[PDB]
């Protein structure tokens, strides 16, 4: 009750310093105003072509302008999943004591925890009509995705759903930060050497999580057990994602993690 | 998940900055 107190703070700053897009900024672009040049709406194949085209900035002379689209969208998300994975790695090594764990172990904690964490925050930028893409610049409509030729139309629908209820809980960045730290720091990951320091460590996060959640949303007494359940709805959402995504490694196999993720991958960080 | 520790192990070493 001293160092375990500034522990919650230190984890909120880690978040308010490693995530380019949080819920407040995110909530103002969506519901917002004070800017009359809102996100660019991607509501169909034509607009999705402009979007994805300028995005890879090697596609207004080259040729990537009309292949099945269902598989074009499966590209941006990657030119958006290196950014995403690194901020969660910095934010994590900014988590008190996390930098301790033997590196080899720090890879294990972020490897199985990465996806749960993403979808958790992914909820900050979503709303019942569509999510925000590209740092708040564009806004892809929910409908447009569930219309793509199967089995695509069912990749983003499970997440949107989970997020509509998760956003009902009404957390904020101070909450989300702890929540997200607690999913990284979970000692039930396969191959952990010091499978005990991670728990000791984790007890703090979840302990502050409970206390912060009592004096932050004092009227959802069962909000904490609620969130302990979500930490579960998410380990199983990723699980199903992993599946649905593999009808795309075997079948589609044109745009995979070919050894082309490297042209920017090395000399960059 | 799956193994992308590639990208994650490189963001592990290559920064500098801290309050
Ligand atoms: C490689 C292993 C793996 O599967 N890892 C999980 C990795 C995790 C992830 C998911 C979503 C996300 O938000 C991305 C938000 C986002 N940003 C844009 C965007 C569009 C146009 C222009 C600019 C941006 O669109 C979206 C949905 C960020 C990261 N998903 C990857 C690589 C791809 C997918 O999950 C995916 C999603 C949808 C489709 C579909 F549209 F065809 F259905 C396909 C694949």
């Amino acid at each position: 009750t001293a160092d375990l107190k500034s522990l919650a703070k230190r984890i909120y700053e880690a978040y308010l310093k490693n995530f380019n897009m949080n819920k407040v900024k995110a909530r103002v672009i969506l519901s917002g105003k004070a800017s009359n040049n809102p996100p660019f709406v991607i509501h169909d194949m034509e607009t999705l072509c402009m979007a994805e085209k300028t995005l890879v900035a090697k596609l207004v002379a080259n040729g990537i302008q009309n292949k099945e689209a269902e598989v074009r969208i499966f590209h941006c998300c990657q030119c958006t999943s290196v950014e995403t994975v690194t901020e969660l790695t910095e934010f994590a090594k900014a988590i008190p004591g996390f930098a301790n764990l033997d590196l080899n172990d720090q890879v294990t904690l972020l490897k199985y925890g990465v996806y749960e964490a993403i979808f958790a925050m992914l909820s900050s930028v979503m709303n019942k009509d569509g999510m925000l893409v590209a740092y708040g610049n564009g806004f892809i409509t929910r409908e447009f995705l569930k219309s793509l030729r199967k089995p695509f139309c069912d990749i983003m629908e499970p997440k949107f759903d989970f997020a509509m209820k998760f956003n009902a809980l009404e957390l904020d960045d101070s909450d989300i930060s702890l929540f997200v730290a607690a999913i990284i720091c979970c000692g039930d990951r396969p191959g952990l050497l010091n499978v005990g320091h991670i728990e000791k460590m984790q007890e703090g996060i979840v302990h502050v999580l409970r206390l912060h959640l009592q004096s932050n949303h004092p009227d959802d007494i069962f909000l904490f057990p609620k969130l302990l359940q979500k930490m579960a709805d998410l380990r199983q959402l990723v699980t199903e994602h992993a599946q649905l995504v593999q009808i795309i490694k075997k079948t589609e196999s044109d745009a995979a993690l070919h050894p082309l993720l490297q042209e920017i991958y090395r000399d960059m960080y | 998940n799956m193994g992308l520790e590639a990208i994650i192990r490189k963001a592990l070493m290559g920064k500098y900055d801290q309050w």
